[PDB]
Formats: C-alpha cells, structure tokens, sequence
C-alpha cells in the first residue's frame, strides 16, 4: 500500500 | 518567473524554450509521439527553485509514463531524455570529450585500469576515436539505459555520479580483450568489435560489460563443482562455493555421488547420516554472501534418478514438511537415461541405489548405456546388495508433481549428453550441468580447495543478436570477434581456485548463444507452435555452429590448439552432424549448405581453440539493452513491466507496429510439442545443452487442472527429439 | 429529505416549487414592503433554477416550525475540567440537533503533568478524547450512524505520537478513540525541521508559556519562544526526528484517509482576522471552515466563543457568466443574514460568535462541469487563470453585497476585529508563490471596494468557504463541489432501487471531462485550490488522490506523499481534507 | 497509601501515631477547650488500638491541606439532554477526586420514544450510558485502572 | 493444478 523509505536529500532542494 | 537551483548552488530564471529545444532533439525521427502533452506533464510538478537535475528526472519520467503500444516511440523519447542527462552528470556538457583525455582522467580517479594507457599510444586512443560514434547513444530504448544507468556504465555506488557514456564502455571493452594482438591487427580487430558491439549485433555477460576497461579481473559468473564421497571433498566442495558466489557467480553442484542414509561406517567419517544434511552445508555455502541470506546466490545440484533417498531429494524444496527435510533455496536437476523412461514405458519397477554399493555403476550411468544396462540388472539380481524397488509411474509422478509445483525440478538426459557431445564420455564425460541449464562440460572432484587434480568447469558467455542481422553469411565475421575476444578473456581473468583455472586453460570452454529468436521467427513469417519454423531453424543453426567452429579451428591455426582438444570428439574428427538424434529427420528436411567435409578434415589436422562454444543461455539483461525478445524464448506479452525506484519501466518487443500478429506469445501456443521440436532442432547443432523451458496454461485443461498423463508425453516428446535438459517449467496464472 | 412529510405514515405533503417559494418568503418576511417580494420573487428564481443551493436543514426547515438550522459548530477546549465539561455538554446539545462539530483540544495538557490542585490531569489528554466521542456519538441509531466531529491538536505536542494513531484498528481499546476524525496542526517552523532532516521537540502545552498562543498568532515568536524552550533544560520534553514524526501522520493520513493537516500560520497570516484579537485555531469537520473561537468555562458561560457558520454555494454550471454573480450575491448573502436571526441558539456562546461576527460561508458547486464546457482539466494547468478570474468575481461580488447591506444595515458588531477593518483584503495577503502559476489580472475594481469597506464596512465577518457537496449538487444534477467526478455514471442503494444520475451533458462532453483517476497526479488540482484559497476567506475541503497501480509494486512512495504535502503549504493551502486511496 | 511522604523521591515523612494523633486532632479541633483534649484522647486510644477503622482519603488526607475526602457519591440522572449534561459534569468531578459512584440512570426514556421537541432521546439509553462511563474513566491512567461505577 | 491419474497402455505406445 504505502513505501515508507524518503530521501532527506532530494527534499532539503524544496523552498517553502 | 520560475527559479531553477544550478548545479553548484546558484540561481537563474527557469529556460521554457532551452526545455523545448532539448524535447524537440529527442524527438527527432520518432513518430506518434506528443513533445506538448511532456511538457504539460512535467511543467505542473515544477516549482520555485527546483534544482537542474530534478528538472531532468520529470521530464524524462513524463516520458517514459506515456510508453504503450500505440505509441511504441515514447521509449525513444525517454531513453534519448536520459542519454542526455547522463552525458550531462558524467562530462558538464552533451559532447563527450576526446576518448585519450577521458581515460586519463579516468586512470587518475583510478575508475580504469592504467594497462590501458601502457598497452595503447595517445595516437592510438586518436584512432580509436575516429571508429567512435556517440550518435548510436540515440539507438538505445528507456529499459536499455536504465540498464545502462543500473548495472553497466562506470560510477561511484555511494555519491551517485556517472562517469562513462555507453560508446567508452564499448570502445574500451573491445581495446581490452584485443590489447594482445599484433600491432599490424590490433586496431582492425578493435574497430570491428566495437562496431559489432555497438550496433548490438554481439551481446556480452554483466560482468564483462560491467568491469572488462577497470581494475577488476572477476568475470567467472558460471562455475560447475562435482563433489566426491568424502568429507574432504564436500569441504573443498563447499570452500569453492563459497570463493565464487562472493564473487557473484552461479553454480552447478554434482552431488549425486554423496553415499545414501544407512551406509556402512567409513572407518571414520560420517556418511551413515545421508546426503540432506550436506545439501543444506551446500545451500548455506551458496547463500554465505547474500544481503540477508536470500537476495544473491544462486545454485542448481545435480542426482541421479536411481539414487536411493530420491524420494526424500525430489521433495526438498516442499513448503510443508519438517525443516530437517527441506532444502528450499537451491534448485535440482534429476538425471535420467533411456533405461529408467523404458521402465515408465514398460509399466515396470525403477531400483534405488547408494552409489557406493555398486561398483562401476555410477560411472557407466553417464559413459556407457551398455555397461549401464548390464550392470544395473546384475545388482537389481545380488539379493546381497542393499536396494529400493519403486513403481516407475511412481516415481516419476513424484519428479513431475514436483518440477509443477515449483517450476524448479530439472531433467538432464545423461545418455544424450555423453552420446551427442564434444567430448568423448570414457575419458571426459558430462555428469551435470549449470544453474541454468544450458552448460554441459566435463568436471573432476577436489581433495581440498587447492587439489590441482581436481576439475572446475567454466565457461565465458556471448550471444549473437539474430534480429540485428541482414543475414546469415554475417555470421562469419561475427563468429571470428566473438571468439576471439572470448579467448583473449580466459588470459585475462582471474582464478580464485587453482582446479577452475585446469578446467580453463585445459579446455578453452566458450558458450555462444542467442537472442532475439521470437523476432526473428515473426519477421520471417514463422511461429513456435506449428512446424512451420524447422527448416528455417536447421539452417539457422547451422550457420551458426560452422562460423562458431570455423572461428575457432582458424585461431587454432594462429594460436594452437586448447590443451586438452585430444579428449574431444572432434579430435577424433567427429561433428556434431555425426552424433545427432536420428528422429530429427522425420521433422525437418532442410540440407546442409555449408561444407562440412572441408571443416572435418580442417578440424582433424589444426584442431580447435575451444572445445566447446555453443550454448542457448536465458537472457534478460543483455536483451533489454538491444530490446531484443529473450533468448530463444516467445514473449509473455506485447508489453515488459519492470518495478524501480524511479517508476515502472516499460519497454514494447521490437517493431510491434508491422509485428503484432507475426509474433507468437507464449500463451497463444496450443502446447508444448513446436517449441520442443525447435529446440530439438537447435540441439542437433549445439555444443552443450539449451535452457529449455516447458509451460502449462490450466485454463485450456477439464477443470482447470494439468494432466500427469501430458506432462509425461511431453518429457517423453523432449527425449525422443534428443533434448539434452529441461529448465524451467512455467504455469500461468488465472 | 426535503419535502414535508410524515415520518409514520409516509405521507407527502408538499412539491418542489412550495418549498422554494416559501423558503423565499420565510427569509425576506421581515423586509419592507416596498422590497419584500422583489426579493422573494427574485430568490425564488435564483434557488428553483439551481443558481444557488442550500443546505439539507435549511431546505426541509425553513416554513416549518422549527428554527434549528445550525449545522457547523466550532468549540475550543480549555485545559481544565470546568472546560472539558462545558464542551462536552455543547457537542450533546448541538449532535441532537444532527450538527457536525470541530472540536479543538491541542490546549489539554499532557499524560504526566503536574498535579492541578485538585483536577485529574496527570491521566492524560486521550481519556478526554474517549469522552468527546461518546458526546458526539450521544444521539446517534445504536452508537454508529449519525454524530461527526473532527479534533485538533498541534504536532508539537508531547502525546502527539498516541494522538497520531487513535484512528488505528489493532491495538488496545484504551489507546483508540476511533469514531473520530483528527486535524494535525502545522506551522512554517514544523515543516523546516523536516527539510532539514532536523528534530522536532514534543512539548505540554502547560509547561510552555505563551507557546500556543504564538503558534497561531505569530510565527516570529513562536520561533523565538520555541527555540528558547528547547535550550532549557528544566522544561520536560521530548526529541523526535521530523522524518519519523511526519512519516507516522503521512502513514495513518493514508491508512485511514481521514488524518487532516491545518496549516495554522496560512490561517492567519491570510485571514479576514486579525490574529492578535481573534486568531483562528481549528477548523471544522469538513476543513473547510476557519473562525475565531474561546473557551467555556460552564455550559452557559456567556465570555465563551463558539464559532457557527451559515452556508451555500453557487452553481457554476447554471451561470452564462461571471456578472450573474453580483445579483446571486446580492441574494444568497441577504438571505443567509435574515436566517441569523431567524435561528435558535441552544448555547449563548454561539450567538455570540453568530451575532458577533455574522459568518457565512458560500462556496460553489459544478466545478468540474465548469471547466469541462469551457475545455479545461484539473490535471496540466489548463485552468489556472480561468479559476482566478472565476474566484475573483465570486469574492468581488460576495464582499460587495455584504458591505451594500453593511450600509443598509449596519456592519456586524465585531468588525472591527477583522483584517478588512484595517482596508486589508484577499488580495494584499495571499501566498505570492500564486504569481508563478497564473497571470490573469484583476478584472474588478478593489481600490473602490477597499475605500467602501474602510468606511461602511460588512454585514459579514466571512463570506466564503468551499465545502464538499453530496445532496444539493444531486438535486441540480451537478458535479460535487470543486471535485472531478470518480465516473460518468453514479450509482447508490435505496430501499426503492438502484439510483443512477449520469454527468450533466455527458453527450457533448464525455472527453471534455477529466475524471478523478484520469489525473496522472495532485499537481494541478492543488494548484487550482491554491488560486481559490487567494480570494476564499476561509478554507477548502481539499483532498489528496493515490492510485496504487500508478506506482511500482503497487505501492504509494512517502517521498510523493511528502512532495504533495509541501506543494500544497507552498502554495499557501490552508487545509487538507480527506485522502482517497483507490481500490483495485 | 497513609503514611505522609514524597510521591517524587520515595521519602517518609511520618510514623502511624503520628498519623492517628493528628487526624483525632483535626477532627475535634473545633470543640470547646473543656472537653476537647479528653475526645482526642479517646479517640486516638480507639483509633490506635484498632477499635475504629477508618477510610483511606480520611487516614492519608486529615492533617494535611488537602480538604478531600469524599469518596462515596449517588447521582440521580433525568429524562433530559440537560440532566444528562449535569450527571456527566458531577462525574467528571468526583472521579478526579478518586470518589466511586452509583449512577441512577433508569429514568432515561427507551429507545424509539416520541420526538421530545428538540433533543435525541430517539435512540435510547445506551450511547448515554456509553457517556457515563467514558465521564467515569475520564480521569483514569490509561482508561482503565481507576474510576468506578454502579449504574441502576 | 494437476490431475495425478496416469494411464499405462497409452504411454507403452510411445517410442524413445
């Protein structure tokens, strides 16, 4: 159902 | 406005028309195919300050999601996206720089071996150069690069970053294996090889595609082990698996040799215990460097059928039972001959014995079917010798409910493979295979792990690409590269263990298969299912086996004859034209077309380089990478689905749009009896054996259900056409 | 459940155009004579062609004797047990009334804390919870069917992990409160730590002055007073790292559909509040709700806020254009204002908030449709500068009716607490990431209207609100709210048979449609509710799509489920209301 | 559970004629001076000497600030949302001074009853008992131990 | 999945 691994790296990039 | 993070750290204003320009390249030449529904997919997931790469990345995805039948050549658009990128992540623009510059930035990273830069001038890196070009990077589909990208291209596994584009891996893999070679050759042979590589005419093993230009030299990936009945050979049998599955490799244990429960006391050892307990010490050694014990490592162990515990073998890998009878993570090949299919026929009894109380027997099983007969009906009469009588429809019922259940219970024919075979069985015969099945050469138990009178069997694999040619007569030059840089690589490589280094150098073993048979059959008008394909397979095959062998006795000419080419039957001047299944005759009536007689008389005066060099392998990746259909094999369907991290990967089988009725899938084949007839046929040709599938759809059965009686005729059917082993066994579901 | 009728009996009474006309009459009956049935005649018209639609009580009620048409309570729990007792005995009173409640709760203090003197505030803040439920759940068939409510609290605090993990079926009973739905309360700072893969630190509410109220009010001080609060080392805490915090919210969010996010610091930072007097700091059961609330000490207290909402929507698809809007305004706001007063209030705290503020919240319906017929999808940013233009002249006209009827009238008692007092509009405070994704201009004359508010100012504390719809967008034969339909044909069970209602003009627009699983993705559509949430004084009951096929091995990646999470604070969406996961 | 002493820490702070001196104390603090030390007297002797038993709110709770002692509480519930409510909030109360309860709830009017020209007694009296107990547990470690009551 | 009855005479037929 979900896959719960999450690259810290490819979301430190996002500007909020 | 839109802001875009590059690749340093700095930030410009997002380029729309840069983006479109990059699609508007990719789509050159293609058809059906929408630049304005890419950009509108990837455009809403952009936002203020995304970084370069990850620009990238959506766009190529936004690509690839869109790959389906209808539109074939969004596989195009996404492969030539992500060539893009990847020449990008590897040299900071599109062009690849000079190929001499390249490798000693390389060499000085430490990414290549420096015998490149010893064995070749920088003039010599200028011409090799010039034979270079990039453009075939725009030829690969999106499955091939990721591919590329996953498990052949140079790179650094903890940052991430590439270093290579395909064209230096191809370029360089040829300036290896030809580093050798006569300065007045050597550039030619270079050439040639890279363009036959390149234009995927020739396919090449992961290893070697993989690590063949760096300073590894571990490219043994297919290894066979025979273990004696003694606690020092199972050691020396189970260190040597351990030496080379660290090193990724497949194994063929023979372990039918191994005394059965309940024998005599061996004046210290401990063999009254039986052979599963060994089994498991060979299952934990295939499994000794896998990430948790399951994913990696990879064994098939070979018995003979008339062992005296096959009852308790057949079942190991059974999900319900005892742990202390199961042996679950190995597969098996039960050994059978002409006698032991007389006894089902006949309605007849089977006899189990221990290999150790009847003397001579074991050996005769694979050399001599006479001695065989005459021995086994002597000790079934000895009252005296311990034995087991089974009903033979017993036994084999078991076997086949087995090999149905699992897919994973194997046959190897052994009188086939001593009788039809390059090797004469009383001095070299073949008593097993590989994890595969397709790879059949002599082998000799070890005394210890560095026992040089023992034999390792290994072989180097290729393939020839039977889509990519214009036709048969191209075989010729491409048998000559093929072997040839095979040959070279058995100098090249390492050998962990001093009896697989004897086994190579003795033999010279090659495996050259092919890829892209599907295809090929539908775009000549064939099928599998119907007879149709034999003549044209005959002369396939044919073609194929005297290129292979004229190859082979030229390098013979040049370099010498394999060491040990007096214990083959081609020594004694005999052909695989000599020895074939006479039954193939009743099925295809195509002639020879090439001059066999010339060859046997080329063959007995010069010899050959190699012992063997044909074999039928299953491919998966080297296929992927030319979007070829697997080995010899009809594709499942129209469409491959493939699971990443970075999305489901679609790949469409090769000209699907003028196709898609030629093909055959392999569920569209009313049985099995075609695809045996084929393999048959090939058979007649090939050196070692074919990874012969047979498959069952429940739902063309009464009730849903697969009847004994079929999957015995079919066995019976594979036998009496000369088929040398049986793989895997495919039943479909729902 | 509109027409009157008898329950027993079966007995029909009433058709159709009676009860639009009477609900006409009902709403304008205090209107001088000189306009009274222009008035009627002219809403009669708007409601029986579909322009505007109203809610179930007010359509089955309105003519009858009955006056309980409140069917959106907010109540904010105090941290003692006079609070929580006051709060429960509202949500008794108001789920016998079939309302749907938003409970905020995120003030109780933390399982250990300290002895109160007297009260029993050590055991915890979930056997309060478990107390909210049966409150909710009082008045409903035999404990299931019927009763709603959702409950907020902030992620920050201190049991914030138990919290996450109520709505999950294995488990013991004392450690579920099922029945319930929950909002995880979001700020800025909350989203930093996870960017920069840092902690975030669990705190009581109790035990960390001024903290709360800043997490609402002001980002700068919650930086400040959060920071502070970290570094001493003699105020209980606890370190959790804001992957795993947000992975666990994200997970259940999936596994149940029904964990909510509020993004506090866009309720306030874009607002018709101003946050120092009145912040908002909950929602409603539908997310889509935003009001100024206090607590009760005692049922009666008359020093408590519940915040009401009236509601309606405006059919998108019943409209030939834009300017239809200023006189369906000019209507629905009127008519929403006479059913204030016309109402009851069980709880004094409720008409103060209702006779405080005078909050209504007017959405739409037919969306979908909408873009369809003017050749737009949701999926590829093909709607953006329509849907600006759209909310636009809803928002423009929904504030120059109420400012109309401010003059006429008299501007609602506390106006002066709003942002709009101060000449501050949608307009000067919205999210600007909303630049980047539309460019349409605005097409209406905000300058005039901004000068007309500072002076007469408006009837109405909030206008708009964009909720879902079930029942009034079946009787006009509209698609839901702002929602792609799931298909072209609906289907539900009655005892009477199989209901279908087919699309409207399904004929000339079967492909113009984009259906719900027709998106490759979350992108477009959160961007078209971010260009609402622009001009929307409220919020949006947003939701977040996932099919599993979509994906390898059929499973949904947290790293997409986290993308879509920050694309929508980025965009400056206020809420996310329920996540759809589909099946097969 | 009598003994004067540090929840926190696990210090003691007193010894049991302590305890029974000074609640005798407590209790007869209010009498006149002619008699009150004979009753301290005599009830201490009675108290020490086991004659008299007494409650554990009483035996830990008198000497000390605390003035809370009732442990035995009846509440009689009526036929409306508001008595509802009120028995709800007068449970609250007491099971946060560990008190046990008997709850009369017998008066609420069955499931099915008449439309009461407002409030929801249509469905009955048990999502109302289900709100007793939930009041009950209200102040209780994780739902479970603490809190009781009988409901009639 | 499969069907274990097996006939003898139509098997003796076959040949190897």
């Amino acid at each position: 159902q979900i896959d719960s691994e999450v690259d810290t790296d490819d979301l430190s990039n996002f500007q909020l | 406005n839109l802001l875009v993070t590059k690749r340093d750290g700095s930030t410009e204003r997002i380029n729309l028309d840069k983006i479109h320009r990059v699609l508007d390249w990719a789509a050159e030449g293609l058809h059906n195919v929408s630049i304005s529904q890419v950009e509108l997919r990837s455009h809403i997931q952009f936002y203020d300050g995304i970084k370069t790469s990850d620009i990238h990345e959506t766009i190529i995805k936004a690509a690839a999601d869109l790959i389906s039948r209808d539109a074939p050549d969004y596989q195009y658009l996404a492969a030539r996206l992500a060539i893009f990128h990847l020449r990008k992540k590897a040299y900071g623009q599109f062009e690849p720089p000079a190929l001499y510059d390249h490798v000693v930035k390389m060499v000085e990273m430490g990414k290549y071996d420096n015998h490149l830069l010893e064995d070749y001038t920088e003039e010599e890196f200028k011409q090799m150069d010039t034979f270079i070009d990039h453009d075939r990077d725009m030829t690969f589909s999106y499955a091939a690069v990721k591919q590329l990208e996953g498990k052949y291209l140079v790179q650094n596994r903890v940052t991430g970053e590439i270093y290579e584009s395909a064209q230096f891996l191809y370029i360089l893999v040829a300036a290896c294996l030809f580093s050798n070679y006569p300065r007045e050759t050597r550039l030619q042979y270079v050439k040639r090889f890279y363009d036959a590589v390149s234009t995927f005419k020739i396919s090449l093993p992961t290893p070697i595609m993989s690590g063949v230009r760096t300073p590894t030299r571990q490219f043994s990936s297919c290894v066979l082990i025979e273990c004696g009945d003694s606690l020092d050979s199972i050691n020396a049998t189970s260190s040597a698996i351990v030496k080379y599955v660290s090193q990724r490799a497949g194994i063929g244990i023979n372990a039918g040799r191994i005394r059965a429960l309940g024998s005599p006391i061996r004046g210290g050892e401990a063999f009254h215990t039986g052979c599963i307990p060994f089994y498991k010490h060979f299952q934990t050694a295939v499994k000794s460097c896998s990430q948790g014990g399951v994913r990696g490592g990879a064994a098939t162990l070979f018995y003979p059928m008339w062992h005296l515990e096959v009852e308790s073998l057949l079942v190991l890998k059974n999900n319900r039972g005892v742990e202390g009878n199961r042996v679950r993570h190995m597969d098996y090949g039960v050994q059978i001959n002409k006698l032991m299919y007389t006894r089902l026929l006949k309605g007849e009894d089977i006899t189990l014995f221990s290999p150790s109380d009847v003397p001579g027997l074991y050996d005769a099983f694979f050399a001599d079917q006479e001695e065989f007969e005459r021995l086994y009906t002597k000790y079934e009469k000895d009252d005296s010798i311990r034995k087991q009588r089974v009903k033979a429809v017993e036994l084999f019922s078991l076997m086949m409910q087995e090999r149905a259940s699992t897919g994973r219970i194997y046959i190897q024919n052994v009188d086939h493979c001593n009788t039809h075979s390059p090797f004469d069985p009383a001095i070299a015969p073949v008593r097993q295979s590989n994890l595969c099945l397709e790879i059949a050469l002599p082998t000799k138990p070890l005394n210890d792990v560095n026992d040089e009178n023992g034999e390792i069997a290994l072989c180097t694999l290729s393939a020839f690409n039977l889509g990519a040619i214009n036709n048969l007569d191209e075989l010729e030059e491409l048998a000559i590269l093929a072997v040839r840089a095979l040959d070279a690589l058995l100098d090249y490589q390492d050998y962990p263990i001093p009896a697989a280094k004897r086994g190579a150098m003795g033999r010279r073993t090659l495996g050259i298969g092919v890829i892209n048979f599907a295809y090929y059959l539908a775009k000549h008008g064939k099928r599998y299912s119907d007879g149709s394909a034999n003549n044209l397979t005959h002369k396939t095959f044919e073609a194929i086996q005297y290129y292979l062998l004229k190859a082979s006795n030229e390098l013979a000419k040049e370099q010498g004859a394999c060491p040990w080419f007096n214990e083959t039957t081609y020594a004694k001047g005999i052909l695989p034209i000599d020895t074939y299944k006479k039954d193939l005759d009743t099925i295809a009536n195509e002639p020879l077309h090439y001059d066999w007689e010339a060859l046997r008389e080329s063959i007995k005066t010069h010899g050959l380089r190699n012992s063997t060099l044909s074999a039928l392998m299953p491919s998966e990746t080297s296929s992927q990478i030319s979007n070829a259909t697997n080995g010899i094999e009809p594709p499942r369907g129209y469409v491959s689905i493939k699971a990443s991290k970075d999305g489901i990967l679609r790949q469409v089988v090769p000209d699907y749009e003028h196709l898609h009725d030629a093909y055959e899938l392999l569920w569209e084949m009313p049985g099995n009896d075609g695809y045996l007839q084929l393999v048959g046929i090939m058979q007649k040709f090939i050196d070692q054996s074919i990874s012969a599938n047979t498959n069952y759809d429940p739902s063309r059965f009464p009730s849903g259900k697969v009847p004994m009686q079929q999957l015995l005729k079919d066995l019976l059917t594979a036998y009496k056409f000369g088929v040398k082993t049986l793989y895997y066994q495919n039943t479909r579901d729902g």
